């Protein structure tokens, strides 16, 4: 399993041309706030390929 | 119902407010495989089978 390559599955907006996103901040998937800690409806934006 | 005799409930001729269901935290698994949960309240479909 080569999981070293990751992609930005979740983001709050589409990217402008020639824009790079390198901020490893938590994503809020629901109305419940996450406050920077993982939990229910708090999924990490970056996921690894299997 | 049972798994071998699952009841198929058809949802049509109504407006579905997926926000209330999506914001309920009692569902321990809310996984989608063909669409986007954040786009459910805008897209349109012919009918829904449960």
């Amino acid at each position: 399993g080569n999981y070293n390559y990751l992609y930005r599955l979740f983001r709050k907006s589409n990217l402008k041309p020639f824009e790079r996103d390198i901020s490893t901040e938590i994503y809020q998937a629901g109305s419940t706030p996450c406050n920077g800690v993982k939990g229910f409806n708090c999924y990490f934006p970056l996921q690894s390929y299997g | 119902a049972s798994v071998y005799a699952w009841n198929r409930k058809r949802i049509s001729n109504c407006v579905a407010d997926y926000s209330v269901l999506y914001n309920s935290a009692s569902f321990s698994t809310f996984k989608c495989y063909g669409v986007s949960p954040t786009k459910l309240n805008d897209l349109c479909f012919t009918n829904v089978y449960a």
